[PDB]
Order: structure tokens, then C-alpha cells, then sequence
């Protein structure tokens, strides 16, 4: 069916051959590597930028682009090793996953890190160039900041034929994180991804759905346009496409009702399903709060205020334990705060959420 | 003259009122600038009290406690036409808007404008507008 062929072609991990959105970037980039790799020199290059903004397939496009160069004798051959920071259990343990990935041998996180040393401070057999790939960069920080310290200083050196480019969301990294030495060796080779804009987005989603008449252009355009006004990444724009045809399945509706789905907060209608007992504390909360002003209350003027407006609506009498086991059943949702493991009846009660939707929820 | 004597009493009394260090702003400024006006009144000799003569009574009492785009006009039009509804006509707000004395032109222009600001999405038979 359509409906089947769009969400396909919609899916995340359908990546396309290569779309010159970032194409400049691109470019950029495979001139840089080219270099390093023509000259036999390494390099180090630090890229930042918010997630969605498709900076992993950018790099791996790139690296598919040289290996298919390399196949075609016009590079000269080269290693290539990818790591991700957070797919590692310990950070010494990278040394042993870089090693293994070169040589094959198992060794303890000290001696690979020496064995890696005298590899690349030693003037070994020629080696093809070793282009490195390190992601998500700021999980690998120590508070000794060695191992940080050797991967941006080892291509500096010149036997090493080494190439690193380090992805990271933060551009401050390298100023209020990275020491002195290293901080001017990642200096001024900072790349920036901005986000998409609009017309990116729109771009994006049109060649997604090259020859497909499935979706009207005016929601196309609305859900590019409310991507923009509240994130600018492409993976949500996504779901909520992906969405949208789910619930057509069932126009411009079916996208509003997936992105004020996926995106709005449930705390209102919880509130309005609440039962009665709940809403009558909730109320007496809240006239406590306006009497004293304060936003932190013990559990005693809380309950008193409770029996008052309990007596006002002819309510029956409330024993302590009941309202004891309300408290916790509204804590444990993390409507309110409260530690009541020990204390009782001195808790301090601080509302989770603001209190005019309080008043919009209590109000109807 | 005396709905604009109570409209400016009311506006020094307010901002009497909203500052702590101001003099107490009782019924006796009233009297005192009703006073001042039947004295500015005798001085121009005349036998009823202008306006001007107000004025400057209330020029003196402040002097003495102080010794002490079409697209915006189109925008609120079209905001006037949200009374309850998402969605708009188009023929009532540029006849709306062309009552108020502008051309459909920039009529035009303010929409374009403001639909840039994603604002609202107009639809392509240009028959309602969709606010976003
Ligand atoms: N050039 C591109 N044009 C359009 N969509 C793209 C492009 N590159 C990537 N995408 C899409 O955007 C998604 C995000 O790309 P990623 O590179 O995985 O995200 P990221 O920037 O690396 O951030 P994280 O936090 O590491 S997932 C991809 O899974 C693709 O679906
Ligand atoms: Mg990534």
C-alpha cells in the first residue's frame, strides 16, 4: 500500500545515500582528511552540535566516501576504528578496545595503554594511516584527564599517522572542561552543525518521499514549521510523520494530534482524573499556600485546613491515616515531595508543578 | 467639568497611593485644587471656571510634589475575528480590514508577513485561515 510504502521510506534507520543539506559541510570535511591523508600527516578535529542534526550519518557517509576512493587506488590504503564513549563500561577499558580492534591482543587497561604508547612513539614498520573516530567525547572525562590528554596529543606526534575527529554536543568543551596544552590543540578547528531550518526540513521531507503522493503540502509544511519552532531535529519530525500516518490509517488533524500527543504533558488530565478526597487536599494546599504565602508546608496545617474544607462541604470525618496514605499515593506519581519514611506529621510539602495549571485544572 | 476633576483626582490619588513617600492625598487636595482653580478663575475675571483654569491647578500641584505598520492594525484586526474560532474567513477580515481604511494590498502584505512568523497558515483556495 502507500500508506505501507511512506512508512517505510520513514523510517529512521532508512538512511539515504547522501542529501546536500549539509553538502558544504561535507565538502569541508572530505577535504580535510583528504589532505591529511595525501600528506601521510595525521590530524585532530573536533566537531559540536545538538543532537538530530545528523552528525554520525555525516560522518559515516564521509568514511564510506573514502573507502570507496581507497577501493578505486586514488588514497592510499588506511585503518579505520570507530568507538563510542558510551557504549563502554569503564573509560581505561577504551585502550583495551582500540588495541583489539588493531592487533587483536588482550591486555589489562595499563599495559594496552603502554602497548599503544610504544606503537605510536615508536618508529614501528609502516603502517597504514589510522583514522580514529571517538563518539560522544565528554563521557570519556576523568578527573585526571589523562586519557582525554593522549588521544588529542598522540597525532601530534609525527610517526603516529593518526587521525581523530571528536563528536561532542558541547562547544565548551574544549575551553571550561580541556586543559591549557590540549585546549590549543583542538584550538581553531572547531566545527559547529547548526540546526535545520524550515526549509531544510522541508527539503528533507520531500526527498524522503520522492514519487509518493501521500501527504497534502500544508501539513508537511505545518509539521516542518513546528519542528523548527520547538527543537529543529529531524528524528521527531519522523515520528510524528510516522504518526500521523498511523492515525490516518484509522490531513493537517492527524499531525496535530501527533505532535500535541507526543509532545504535550499529561499532569493536567491526571489532575482532572483524580479523586475527590485528592482534589479536596489538593484545594486545601492550596488555600493553605495562599494564607501563608510560602511554598513549603508541614503536614499538620495541611490536614487542619483538609478537616476544614472536609466540615464546609459536609464531608464525613477524615482520620489521620487516611489522609497519611492519600499524601503517599500522590507522591509516589510525583505530583508533590515529600520524605514520609520517618517523619509523619512535620512532612514538607512542595507542589511539582505550577500552580495556575493547578487553578486551570481545578477550576473546571 | 467635574467628571474631569473626578477623573484627574482619581489619577493623583492612584499615584499618591502607589508611592509610600507621597503626601497622604485626602479629601483636602480636592478641596486645595478646587481652590486654586475659583482663584485662577478670579484672577482672569470671569464668573464661571474653564477647564484651562483646572489645568493649571494641576500643573502647580504637580510642579510642587515634584520639588519634593500596517501589518501590526491588520494583525489586531484579524486578532478581533478570534473570538472563539481557530479558523477565519477570508472575506470578513479584508472587509474588516479594508473598512478601517486599507488597501487589499496590504492587506496582502500583513498577511504574507505574519504568516512568515508561522504565525497561522493560510489555505491555498485563500478561503480560511488556519491559526496556528
Ligand atoms: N544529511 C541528512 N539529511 C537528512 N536527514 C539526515 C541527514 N543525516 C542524518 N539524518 C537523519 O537524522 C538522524 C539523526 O542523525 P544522527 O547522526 O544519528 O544524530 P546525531 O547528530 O549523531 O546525534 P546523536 O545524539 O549522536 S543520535 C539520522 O538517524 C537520520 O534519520
Ligand atoms: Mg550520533
Amino acid at each position: 500500500s502507500v500508506l505501507e510504502e511512506a512508512r517505510l521510506r520513514l523510517h529512521v534507520s532508512a538512511v539515504p545515500e547522501s542529501l546536500p543539506c549539509r553538502e558544504q559541510e561535507f565538502q569541508d570535511i572530505y577535504n580535510f582528511v583528504e589532505s591529511k591523508l595525501l600528506d601521510h600527516t595525521g590530524g585532530c578535529m573536533y566537531i559540536s552540535g545538538v543532537p538530530g542534526t545528523g552528525k554520525t550519518a555525516t560522518v559515516h557517509e564521509v568514511i564510506r566516501c573514502l573507502q570507496q576512493a581507497a577501493q578505486a587506488n586514488d588514497v592510499p590504503p588506511f585503518q579505520y576504528i570507530e568507538v563510542n564513549g558510551m557504549k563502554l563500561t569503564e573509560p581505561h577499558q577504551v585502550y583495551v578496545q582500540i588495541l583489539q580492534k588493531l592487533t587483536g591482543q588482550k591486555a589489562t587497561a595499563n599495559h594496552a595503554a603502554e602497548l599503544l604508547a610504544k606503537q605510536f612513539c615508536t618508529r614501528g614498520s609502516p603502517q597504514e594511516t589510522t583514522v580514529l573516530l571517538v563518539d560522544e567525547l565528554d563521557l570519556l572525562w576523568t578527573h585526571k584527564q589523562d586519557i582525554m590528554y593522549n588521544l588529542f596529543d598522540w597525532p601530534t606526534h609525527k610517526e603516529a599517522r593518526l587521525v581523530v575527529l571528536a563528536i561532542a554536543n558541547t562547544m565548551d568543551l574544549p575551553e571550561r572542561i580541556m586543559m591549557n596544552r590540549v585546549s590549543s590543540r583542538l584550538g581553531l578547528t572547531r566545527m559547529c552543525f547548526q540546526p535545520y531550518t524550515y526549509s531544510q526540513l522541508q527539503q528533507i521531507l520531500r526527498s524522503r518521499l520522492k514519487h509518493l503522493k501521500a501527504f497534502e503540502d500544508d501539513a508537511i509544511q505545518l509539521v516542518a514549521r513546528k519542528v523548527a519552532a520547538l527543537s529543529g531535529d529531524a528524528r521527531r519530525c519522523l515520528d510524528i510523520c510516522r504518526r500521523a500516518t498511523e492515525i490516518c490509517e484509522f490531513t493537517i488533524a492527524h499531525s496535530m494530534e501527533a505532535v500535541d500527543e507526543m509532545f504535550s504533558s499529561s499532569y493536567i488530565t491526571a489532575i482532572k482524573n483524580s479523586s475527590v478526597l485528592e482534589q479536596s487536599f489538593l484545594r486545601a494546599i492550596l488555600a493553605e499556600f495562599r494564607r501563608s504565602g510560602l511554598e513549603e508546608a508541614t503536614f499538620q496545617q495541611i490536614y487542619s485546613q483538609h478537616v476544614a474544607l472536609c466540615r464546609m462541604e459536609g464531608l464525613p470525618y477524615p482520620t489521620m491515616s487516611e489522609t497519611m496514605a492519600v499524601c503517599s499515593h500522590l507522591g509516589s506519581c510525583r505530583l508533590l515531595l515529600v520524605e514520609p519514611s520517618r517523619n509523619d506529621l512535620l512532612l514538607r510539602v512542595r507542589l511539582n508543578v505550577s500552580q495556575d495549571d493547578v487553578l486551570y485544572a481545578l477550576k473546571d | 467639568l467635574a467628571d474631569y476633576i473626578t477623573a484627574a483626582y482619581v489619577e493623583m490619588r492612584r499615584e499618591a497611593w502607589a508611592s509610600k513617600d507621597a503626601t497622604y492625598t485626602s479629601a483636602r487636595t480636592l478641596l486645595a485644587i478646587l481652590r486654586l482653580s475659583t482663584a485662577l478663575a478670579r484672577l482672569r475675571m470671569v464668573d464661571v471656571v474653564e477647564k484651562e483654569d483646572v489645568n493649571e491647578a494641576i500643573r502647580l500641584m504637580e510642579m510642587s510634589k515634584d520639588s519634593l505598520r500596517p501589518a501590526d492594525v491588520i494583525f489586531a484586526t484579524v486578532r478581533e475575528l478570534v473570538s472563539g474560532g481557530r479558523s477565519v474567513r477570508f472575506s470578513e477580515a479584508e472587509q474588516r480590514c479594508v473598512s478601517r481604511g486599507f488597501t487589499p494590498a496590504q492587506f496582502q502584505a500583513a498577511l504574507d508577513e505574519y504568516e512568515e512568523l508561522n504565525v497561522w497558515q493560510v489555505n491555498a483556495s485563500r478561503t480560511r485561515i488556519t491559526f496556528v
